[PDB]
């Protein structure tokens, strides 16, 4: 398997352009293509992508026309243009999976053993990254339950080469934020972090309510992970922690107090200089 | 069953649990630690055991409902403090 | 003479040995900086109270 | 014997001698009792004691000297001498309050270290909840399709 | 201030005779300035200062010892005086009449608590206010 | 550094009519590089202004590159490294304060860089310390 996948801004923009292109030329529920990258240990780096013609029935959910001939032709073309890139996965712009995704992944695994599916949400979210990485693993469930071929989440990240990075910075210079910690921005960052934590807790809570009422089955792995969460919750009422926390707060605040004292002294010196300059100027103007 | 807030367990209450006198709860906890099920420490000076890990196991619907209630409380606290902080710093948020 | 970090007790007859945490250098540097700013304030007096 | 000395559990010397004393009752060393140069039995006893010390230091924070002695199968003073020798050799860390016999393996707790541990717990919690929300998104986002 | 130097010496010594003689000698300045009500409230706080020092340089002193050291008539009188010291908050100490001794507040290492935070908070707010006032008073005549 | 170019016609150049009409104040507003001037920025060809069609969706998806996760936002900087950095900065600030006093005293007696460096150091100290303290409180009363 593969432990991490890092997508590139070029891939992101190609996917967005493909989806917008298909939507402009006609309403559709999804758009599909292939992902070219390179392997360095179990850290896939999706450095490029390209669309492929694709349509499916929304009702039967079992009929679709991915074009393998198109796929192989353009893969060979991109191989000619640039060598060190090989089929590593496929992407689709679907907010939800479908009963076809497994069949299309079966089709792709012929081209790649460790083919990675990537769901790219052209709709801009606000909390997490727009790309989700999945891999199809089928095995005899040690849980003793019937085994069904299904995907598995793969850690995803966004990373760029120096080329794409300079390009994106030049594009974003208008709204790009300071690449340095300014107090107001840090406070806003904490607020945004609280937003994200609240949203994640709400999602987990909704799933737990669904399971408790019974609309869904129970995932032992999910229960295990939430057990680990609740068990990993810290305890902040312990005296041997309260004392240490007070000590560190006092240290930080003594540093802050010294800083403020220096800043006030400098401000007073500046005001003294301004008063002297103003009086000298007025005296000279009068005489 | 014991939450992280007061996760400290005592020799006496373990004895009131599965029938054993309090001279071998130490060995029982030792076997658990060794086989790699629970993690923590044993303070027999005060006759207590501190746990900070438990091998997760499949659970029941009532247990999941209680866990849902706990997460209700946690999420409510998170939202409350988020509102507090944003309201307080409203004049510096970018 | 500070040969080892411990304090006696001639009552129960004990020698409480331990490790003394290193002196926090931050409060040091802060104290000398406070002294420097005090003498800077003296200079600001000498400027203002005599030129105004 | 090898399984016991490779497993992470305390084995009482009394039980081990009432189990595996067959040696020399077979093999060529560690005699149960023999000529002086080959009565290493005492060395084996010391090895059992040292293994017990290691296990206790790994799985305790405050073990009273009485309990430590009655668990190690040595007098209180003998255990004190052995533990002091280990501490001097630097093999084990253990601070002995002999006023109340409160042998403690808890290394002094720096506030830096305590808050770093708390922050690490928080980071692990956040990563775990993020991964769980991803997995649960996939779970519901597949099954509710049915 | 020499008359007040004499008064301070008399109070520190705790000598009522010296207090009375200095009061009689320097009553003139006492109308000149105005302290009589305060100067009898003095005698009050003379005994108060005695008890405050007795509690300052001790941790578990007994009522009998307090009476002996303050020359108070009775241990019950000393008990009343220490209770009034509690009123004034000038000893900040407990007491136990079951055995008859005045225990003191168990002194705590005051750095793992919010007192340093509060002090630094007041000083930081003051420094910020000075900076604000300075940068506002910065003026340009044009 | 990107450029767009198109050629000029020899017949028009010889006729003298300018290679490209100028009906609006646009198109200009750009300083042509001396390199291109030498290589014929006007004798043989002419430059064209380059605009970028930055859609809002593409801008968002680009932002996603360095967008910071809520983990990063709400995490705590290591306390040991934090204390070490605080000490480094405080000692440098002490030295700068000594130099600042020397400068101000000599200025007053006779009648700056130390002040600027002192301001920078005080600002960094204040921001880092306040940020970490606030994050610590947020965490300690959000996670329990």
């Amino acid at each position: 398997a593969v432990q991490k996948v890092v997508v590139h801004p070029l891939v992101l923009l190609s996917v967005v352009d493909h989806f917008n292109r298909i939507g402009k030329v006609g309403n559709q529920k999804r758009v599909v293509g292939v992902l070219l990258g390179s392997w360095q240990k179990k850290v896939l780096d999706v450095s490029n992508s390209f669309a492929v013609p694709f349509d499916e029935d929304d009702k039967d959910d079992s009929v679709w026309f991915l074009d393998h001939d198109y796929l192989e032709n353009m893969y060979g073309m991109f191989k000619k243009v640039n060598a060190r890139e090989r089929i590593v996965g496929w992407y689709h712009t679907g907010p939800k999976l479908h009963k076809n995704d497994i069949a299309i992944n079966e089709l792709m695994k012929r081209y790649c053993p460790n083919s990675v599916l990537v769901i790219i949400d052209v709709k801009p979210k606000d909390l997490g990254l727009p790309t989700e990485a999945y891999i199809s693993v089928e095995e005899v469930h040690d849980d003793g339950t019937p085994t069904s071929k299904t995907f598995e989440h793969v850690t995803s990240e966004i990373g760029a080469e120096e080329a794409e990075e300079v390009g994106v910075e030049h594009l974003l210079r208008d709204i790009k934020d300071t690449t340095v910690g300014t107090l107001s921005q840090r406070i806003t960052n904490q607020v945004h972090g609280l937003k994200g934590l609240n949203s994640k807790l709400l999602d987990i809570r909704s799933y737990l309510e669904k399971v408790a009422t019974g609309k869904l089955p129970i995932n032992h792995q999910i229960i295990y992970q939430l057990q680990d969460v609740f068990n990993l919750l810290p305890d902040v009422s312990l005296q041997e922690f309260v004392k240490a926390f007070y000590l560190k707060t006092n240290d930080q605040m003594v540093v802050v107090y010294l800083a403020s004292l220096i800043r006030s002294v400098v401000a007073l010196h500046n005001l003294i200089n301004n008063k002297i300059a103003n009086r000298d100027a007025e005296k000279k103007e009068g005489q | 069953t014991r939450p992280a807030n007061h996760r400290q367990l005592t020799f006496e209450e373990i004895a009131k649990s599965a029938k054993i006198t309090v001279n071998e709860v130490e060995l029982l906890v030792m076997k658990a630690l060794s086989v790699g099920l629970v993690k923590g420490s044993i303070d027999e000076v005060d006759k207590r055991v501190h746990m900070t890990w438990v091998q997760p196991r499949v659970l029941d619907l009532q247990q999941i409902k209680g866990m849902k209630d706990r997460l209700e409380f946690w999420c409510t606290d998170v939202k409350s403090m988020e509102m507090l902080v944003e309201h307080q710093a409203h004049d510096i948020l970018t | 003479d500070k040969k080892f970090h411990g304090i006696l007790d001639q009552g129960e007859g004990v020698l409480i040995i331990f490790d003394e945490p290193p002196v926090d250098k931050t409060y040091e540097a802060a104290l000398e900086t406070i002294q420097n700013m005090s003498k800077v304030v003296d200079s600001l007096y000498n400027k203002a109270k005599k030129l105004t | 014997l090898l399984k016991l000395f490779t497993t992470m559990e305390l084995m009482r010397w009394s039980t081990l001698v009432e189990d595996y004393g067959m040696e020399l009752r077979p093999a060529t060393d560690v005699f149960g009792s023999t000529e002086e140069g080959e009565k290493r039995w005492k060395d084996l006893k010391n090895r059992v004691v040292e293994h017990n010390i290691r296990i206790m230091a790994k799985y305790y924070t405050r073990i009273t000297m009485k309990r430590m002695a009655q668990l190690l199968d040595l007098s209180v003073d003998e255990s004190e001498a052995f533990l002091s020798n280990l501490v001097v050799n630097k093999t084990i860390f253990a601070k002995v309050d002999r006023l109340a016999g409160i042998i403690n393996f808890q290394r002094p707790k720096d506030p830096n270290n305590l808050l770093n541990d708390w922050s690490q717990k928080l980071n692990s919690l956040m990563s775990l909840v993020n991964k769980t929300t991803h997995l649960i998104a996939k779970e519901e986002m597949i099954h509710n399709l049915q | 201030l020499m008359p007040y130097f004499l008064l301070t010496q008399a109070v520190r010594t705790g000598n009522l005779a010296k207090f009375n003689q200095v009061l009689d000698q320097f009553g003139e300045k006492f109308q000149a300035d105005g302290t009589y009500t305060l100067i009898i409230r003095l005698r009050h706080n003379v005994i108060k200062t005695g008890v405050r020092m007795i509690s300052l340089s001790y941790s578990r002193i007994s009522l009998a010892d307090i009476a002996q050291k303050l020359q108070l008539d009775s241990p019950e009188d000393a008990e009343f005086i220490v209770a009034k010291a509690i009123r004034d908050g000038v000893i900040e100490a407990s007491i136990n009449h079951e055995k008859g001794y005045v225990q003191s507040k168990e002194m705590i290492d005051i750095y793992s608590t919010r007192e340093p935070q509060l002090a630094f908070h007041q000083r930081i707010s003051f420094c910020l206010d000075i900076h604000n006032m300075s940068v506002k008073a910065m003026r340009f005549p044009p | 550094v990107i450029d767009a170019f198109r050629l000029i016609n020899a017949n028009m150049m010889v006729l003298g009519h300018e290679p490209r009409q100028t009906t609006s104040n646009l198109g200009h507003l750009n300083k042509p590089s001396i390199q291109a001037l030498i290589h014929g920025l006007n004798r043989h060809y002419y430059s064209i202004t380059i605009n970028y069609r930055k859609n809002e969706l593409e801008q968002k998806m680009l932002l996603n590159l360095h967008k910071k996760s809520w983990m990063e936002g709400l995490t705590l900087q290591d306390y040991s490294e934090h204390c070490k950095h605080n000490e480094s900065v405080v000692k440098e600030m002490l030295e700068l304060a000594k130099n600042y006093n020397k400068a101000v005293e000599e200025e007053d007696k006779m009648t700056q860089d130390p002040k600027r460096h002192l301001e920078e150091h005080v600002d960094v100290l204040m921001t880092s310390n306040i940020v970490q303290c606030l994050a610590a409180m947020l965490d300690t009363v959000v996670f329990k």
